[PDB]
RNA sequence: GAUAACCGCUGAAAGCAUCUAAGCGGGAAACCUCUUCCAAGACCAGGCUUCUCACCCUCUAGGAGGGAUAAGGCCCCCCG
RNA sequence: ACCUCGAUGUCGGCUCGUCGCAUCCUGGGGCUGGAGCAGGUCCCAAGGGUUGGGCUGUUCGCCCAUUAAAGCGGCACGCGAGCUGGGUUUAGAACGUCGUGAGACAGUUCGGUCUCUAUCCGCCGCGCGCGUCAGAAGCUUGAGGAAACCUGUCCCUAGU
């Protein structure tokens, strides 16, 4: 999980969600996880 | 010279009221006004002109938001880290009286008056209570137009 | 759920296992109780059985213990103690005016032992609470076995509630856990626990079934 | 506003009322009677529930 | 507006049973209660099918319609056919047995890994290495089938744990 | 028991739909029970027992003011 | 340069703490830039614990032997009406540099008084008095508090 105050796509896989009042990103490449805080 | 409360003409009401799906702090409001006086022309803030004020089913009170479990009630024992907080669930959920009795007691008055005030205020976390002997009047929150 | 039984400590020694290995065994004399009263969830709102232990006369007993023995249908005993029990089938298995002996325990039965430490007295920090003395040299001007700093500066501006200060020991209440019972001597109404218990030879002490390694 | 209260009328609107129908009748006085005369209390509540518009929020 | 308020083909033998907006669906396969939320109602739609409709438009009625429809569905679809989880097991050494009303793993652990079936769980193994879970609520099928999964920490190296039917893991080789 | 990260639901306000959306369900030492101790001055003071279930006097015969006390307890005394 | 110069005592050490988390164990995500493993880097979740010595005025540090680890800070750089007085900063003296000199020196050194019976709050313990709706008596009963919470190797699992 990378956690920074800003998460953005790092491929075309990426996907940005906003889950549990928290944007986070979604990729089939864990490697690319985020998660704003 | 204005109306003054001598000796015993203070007369004395038992309300009760169903907390079941009621605010929190609406609740809490009306009981402090009745435990207050506040709704009497007699009302004098120097004397407990009051009523007594049964609540029921405390247990079935309603907060809105997230205060079920964001909202704290904090206690210091006085010892150092000695402060306990307990969520406003886990504290229904444990004394159930004692969310809508700490409401009423801040919303009442911080002083001898409002000590002495307290004592009318009889909550219980049930549909029902010892005091039907006191035959208490179903008061309902209803609110005066304009 | 949980036994328990009155007792005296009658004093300490040594025995030796099957192995030859030395046991230091408190002699406590589990001496009979008398269920005196049941505490149920119905009438007292908990469930716990009301043991008296020791024996006392008549005369010495008062009016008032003298007729709760008397309701409870047995004769007076010195003490009057409660053990507390989990469930309702606990006081079941109890009944008023039974007779409670040592061999409740059984050997090897890991027990908690509560007695009332020894007294003692006005205790300064150093034995009170382990404070590391003050230098016996080296300049130290008449705190060798003082308290030292005791709060801050300004800032609390006060002392804390729970500061370790020097003030009467002992007297306390103190349950021992876990301690195994080398032997139950039927014969004399003893129980020899494997170490120490709280208290004085010949207090009151209330062995109770271990709660942890029951 | 407890007498107002337990007459079904805010103390505002009542004061807004009596205003409207010309009573003059300070504070002091109206808490008089509404201790010792709460039939006049309800008489006069009547008079400022009568003198008050139709809608007392409309842009008037 | 169409895809939430789809009208739920009710089978033959299917008896809801309404009182209000609490249903209790009983079919072939155990009974399933349900608590509705907020929006809708229900009163069959003649036909069979219970309807699904919202009161008013926002966002929230229009999310909990969704979803009401959605849950009532499957609650039909799991009292008349119930639901099935097929799941492998990879890893030389891997494997599962049933031990009665029980699940046993061995998962290179120094112990067996028992597993409880829940109320309306049966477990069912094909192979010492293909198993699978039955139950009339797939919310709780799906969950002890994800705890089956969870067992064991993904092994991106080998790909020895257990797995679904079918299942692409994330694999991971490279150099020696 | 309740909680970060990991999930489940049929799958939408939204189309082969989709970790999840709004709703609803499961997985650390920290937290709450659990263990030990204090604790009803916990001003919201429990199940039992003891006497009694008023002995007398005075202003009033309202409300009090004092003795004697039943119950039990101090103080003395022998002590730890 | 805003309180304090009709005085708010300094550094260090001792004693005693208390608090924060900005993590030195306990839970996870990513890397598996371990393809893997023993290990480790990185980022998210205080209960306890977080050693003893030498050289250091030594605030810092370095070193020796350990450790699971030898955390970082706040609290008047916590704590001298609790201690010491090594540093520092009086009065003596020597040397070095400056000065004609008296003397000066964030120069090197030796020596160099640490007062107070606690009134208030606070804290640690003990009582006495009243309450607690009759006057006592044992047994209690938890609202609320306090205490505690540490962690190592070795073996089996498995030379898997
Ligand atoms: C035994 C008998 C004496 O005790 C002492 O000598 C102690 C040991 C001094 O400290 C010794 C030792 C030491 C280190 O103590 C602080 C030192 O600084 C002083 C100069 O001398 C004291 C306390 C000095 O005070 C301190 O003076 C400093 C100038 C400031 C300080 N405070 C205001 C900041 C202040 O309290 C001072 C001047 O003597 C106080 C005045 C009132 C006195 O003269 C009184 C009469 C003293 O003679 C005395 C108490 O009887």
């Amino acid at each position: 999980m990378k956690v920074n105050p800003s998460v953005k796509p790092i491929c075309d896989k990426c996907r940005v969600i906003r889950r549990h009042g928290r944007v986070m990103v979604i990729c089939s490449d864990p490697r690319h996880k985020q998660r704003q805080g | 010279p204005t109306y003054t409360p001598k000796a015993g003409d203070t007369t004395r009401s038992w309300y009760v009221i169903d907390a079941s799906d009621v605010v929190l702090g609406r609740l809490a409001s009306a009981a402090a006004t009745l435990l207050r006086g506040k709704h009497k022309p007699t009302f004098t803030p120097n004397v407990d002109g009051g009523d007594f004020v049964i609540v029921i089913n405390a247990d079935k009170i309603a907060v809105s938001g997230d205060k079920l479990t964001k909202k704290f009630a904090y206690r210091h024992s006085g010892y150092p880290g000695g402060l306990r907080k307990r969520t406003i669930g886990e504290l229904l959920e444990k004394h159930p009286t004692r969310v809508v009795e700490n409401a009423i007691i801040g919303m009442l008055p911080h002083n001898k008056l409002g000590r002495q005030i307290q004592k009318k205020l009889k909550v219980y976390a049930g549909p029902d209570h010892p005091h039907a002997a006191q035959q208490p009047i179903p008061f309902e929150i209803k609110q005066v137009a304009q | 759920a949980r036994k328990g039984i009155l007792g005296t400590k009658l004093g300490m020694t040594q025995v030796f296992d099957e192995n030859n290995k030395v046991v230091p065994v408190t002699v406590v004399k589990a001496g009979p109780n008398v269920v005196t009263r049941i505490r149920t969830t119905e009438r007292d709102g908990y469930s716990a059985v009301q043991l008296a232990y020791g024996e006392i006369s008549p005369r010495k007993v008062i009016k008032p213990v003298a007729g709760q023995f008397a309701a409870a249908g047995v004769n007076p005993r010195r003490h009057v103690a409660e053990l507390r029990l989990d469930d309702e089938a606990a006081v079941a298995e109890y009944e008023v005016g039974q007779e409670l002996t040592a061999e409740i325990f059984s050997d090897g039965a890991y027990v908690d032992v509560t007695g009332t430490s020894k007294g003692k007295g006005f205790a300064g920090t150093m034995k009170r609470h382990g404070f590391r003395g003050q230098g016996a040299a080296h300049g130290a001007q008449a705190v060798h076995r003082r308290p030292g700093s005791i709060g801050g500066c300004a800032t609390p501006g006060r002392v804390f509630k729970g500061t370790r200060m020097s003030g009467r020991m002992g007297n306390d209440r103190v349950t021992t856990q876990n301690l195994k019972v080398h032997k139950v001597d039927a014969e004399n109404g003893v129980l020899l626990i494997k170490g120490a218990i709280p208290g004085r030879n010949g207090g009151l002490v209330v062995v109770r079934s271990a709660i942890k390694r029951g | 506003n407890a007498a107002a209260r337990a007459n079904d009328i805010t103390y505002n609107r009542l004061i807004q009322g009596l205003k409207a129908a010309g009573v003059e009748v300070d504070r002091k006085n109206l808490a008089e009677l509404a201790v010792s005369d709460p039939a006049a209390f309800t008489a006069l509540v009547d008079v400022a529930r009568a003198a008050l518009p139709e809608d007392v929020n409309a842009p008037s | 507006s169409r895809i939430g308020k789809q009208p739920v083909p009710v089978p033959s033998g299917v008896d809801v049973t309404i009182n209000g907006q609490n249903l209790s669906v009983k079919g072939p396969k155990g009974t399933l209660t349900l608590d509705v939320a907020e929006p809708i109602s229900v009163s069959r739609a003649e036909d069979g099918a219970i309807v699904v409709t919202r009161p008013d438009d926002e966002r929230r009625s229009r999310s909990l319609h969704g979803l009401s429809r959605t849950l009532i569905a499957n609650l039909v679809t799991g009292v008349t056919e119930g639901y099935t989880q097929k799941m492998e097991i990879f890893g030389v050494g891997y494997r599962v047995q049933l031990k009665g009303q029980n699940l046993e793993f061995a998962l290179g652990y120094s112990h067996p890994v028992l597993i409880e079936a829940p109320e309306g769980i049966t477990f069912a193994v094909e192979s010492p290495t293909k198993f699978s879970v039955s139950g009339i609520d797939k919310q709780k099928v799906g969950q002890i089938s994800a705890v089956i999964r969870r067992l064991r920490r993904p092994d991106p190296y080998k790909g020895k744990g257990v797995r679904y039917e079918g299942e692409q893991i994330r694999r991971k080789v490279g150099k020696t």
